[PDB]
């Protein structure tokens, strides 16, 4: 294809670096560089026309004569996490799109203790908690639904953690076995 | 730049259009739509005010520019493979730069029949007192459940102002039915506090999901409630318990 991604998709611990690579099959006249959050807005990153240009922790090189940008993340943040885009002007003068890295940064979990939680409704369908376990944990899993994980990040005690959720409206669900 | 609406639901064969505003006064506008595998495809895009040219994918499409400002983009006879998300960009070709502003995009929804569409039902379930004893932290959980379409907006606010840090939602909504085609959804959210905040009787705690459905425009004579963008909440107050 015209604009090429590497790699599809990346994982990344918070404080590590990683470099995005995109190629090209002919010759560009600029590149620009986007990350779309979980809000799904496309924020410019960088312009390029050639060379190299720094953005906070993020930096970019262009290279026309042989077909290449890289995108580097330093000290990845939760923030970081998203889609990430390259999209290169073309001589004939049209901005083509690669098709997206995919971007998660995990957390650094200090004290990993997973545990399992029943909650009530505060109504008068019962709900299970999956929480406190290290990034390195996948969570798996028909009248029982089991969430992917997320980070939430409880700044005023500096601390994160991971947690997913499972839930059923069947008599012969329990907490003991869910995940 | 500027996008309006920014959530649409329509019927096959429906028309639609979607508008774009910009104030930069540049001599370029663009229409995309975003799908997975394909990053952004031009649609059709526009060199100056009062014309319009077919971009690299413009079946099913018609473009206006009525103005500088303005760029239209203009589904005579919906079809669902138009189900996407449309992003609107701006350019200036006067000067050397290539450079594009985008628009925030507009999420289109495109239905055989408008009996699909549903809000959720939203729950609130309180801290486990096994985790409150455990961490001396409290993880309350929020379940928006049986919408259709996938998207909504979740927020936890608490004492009446809409928190940020504490919380996550899920990636992506789940499929009830995964089997099923039309199949309604699932969204979880966390909120994780301090057990002494929990335990606090003045504090409340609310779950808010925005759901984008139906217009006021649109006619609806069905038996249930006409499923319009709309705000649904669950709430608890803390308690020592």
């Amino acid at each position: 294809m015209p604009v090429e991604q590497n790699p599809p998709a990346l994982s990344l611990y918070e404080g590590a670096d990683s470099g995005l690579r995109c190629n090209f099959s002919t010759t560009m006249k600029s590149v620009q560089w986007f990350q779309q959050n979980h809000r799904g807005r496309l924020i410019t990153l960088f312009y390029l026309a050639q060379g190299t240009k720094e953005n906070g922790r993020l930096k970019s090189t262009f290279n026309s004569k042989e077909r290449y940008s890289t995108l580097h993340i330093k000290d990845a943040q939760l923030e970081d996490s998203g889609t990430y885009f390259c999209a290169a002007v073309n001589m004939g003068y049209k901005l083509t799109f690669g098709t997206g890295t995919s971007l998660l940064v995990d957390p650094n979990i200090q004290n990993p203790d997973p545990a399992v939680y029943q909650l009530r409704d505060s109504k008068s369908k019962s709900v299970c908690l999956f929480t406190d376990f290290d990034s390195q944990t996948n969570v798996s899993q028909s009248d029982v639904y089991i969430t992917d994980k997320c980070v939430l990040d409880m700044r005023s005690m500096d601390f994160k953690s991971n947690s997913a959720v499972a839930w059923s409206n069947k008599s012969d669900f329990a907490c003991a076995n869910a995940f | 730049v500027t996008q309006s609406p920014r959530n649409k639901v329509a019927v096959t064969g429906g028309k639609v259009t979607l508008s774009c505003n910009q104030t930069n006064n540049h001599n370029n506008m663009y229409w995309y739509r975003q799908d997975t595998g394909h990053g952004l495809r031009l649609i059709h895009y526009s060199y100056g005010a009062g014309s319009t040219e077919k971009g690299d994918i413009p079946d099913g499409y018609k473009a206006s520019r009525p103005s500088q400002e303005n760029f239209s983009l203009i589904l005579e006879l919906a079809t669902p493979s138009q189900t996407s998300v449309y992003f609107c960009a701006s350019g200036d070709p006067q000067g050397v730069s290539y450079e594009q502003y985008f628009g925030p995009g507009t999420r289109l929804t495109v239905l055989e029949d408008l009996k699909n569409v549903f809000p959720p039902e939203v729950a609130v379930f309180e801290p486990s007192e096994a985790e409150i004893s455990h961490t001396q932290k409290a993880t309350l959980v929020c379940l928006a459940t049986g919408f259709y379409p996938d998207h909504v907006e979740l927020s936890w606010w608490v004492n009446g102002k809409e928190v940020h840090s504490g919380v996550c939602t899920d990636p992506q909504p789940l499929k009830e039915q995964p089997a099923l085609n039309d199949s309604r959804y699932a969204l979880s959210s966390r909120l994780r506090v301090s057990a002494t905040f929990w335990q606090n009787p003045r504090n409340h705690f609310r779950c808010q999901v925005q759901f984008y459905g139906l217009s006021e425009n649109d006619e609806w004579t069905q038996d249930r409630a006409k499923p319009v963008t709309q705000i649904v909440s669950a709430e608890a107050w803390g308690r020592a318990d």
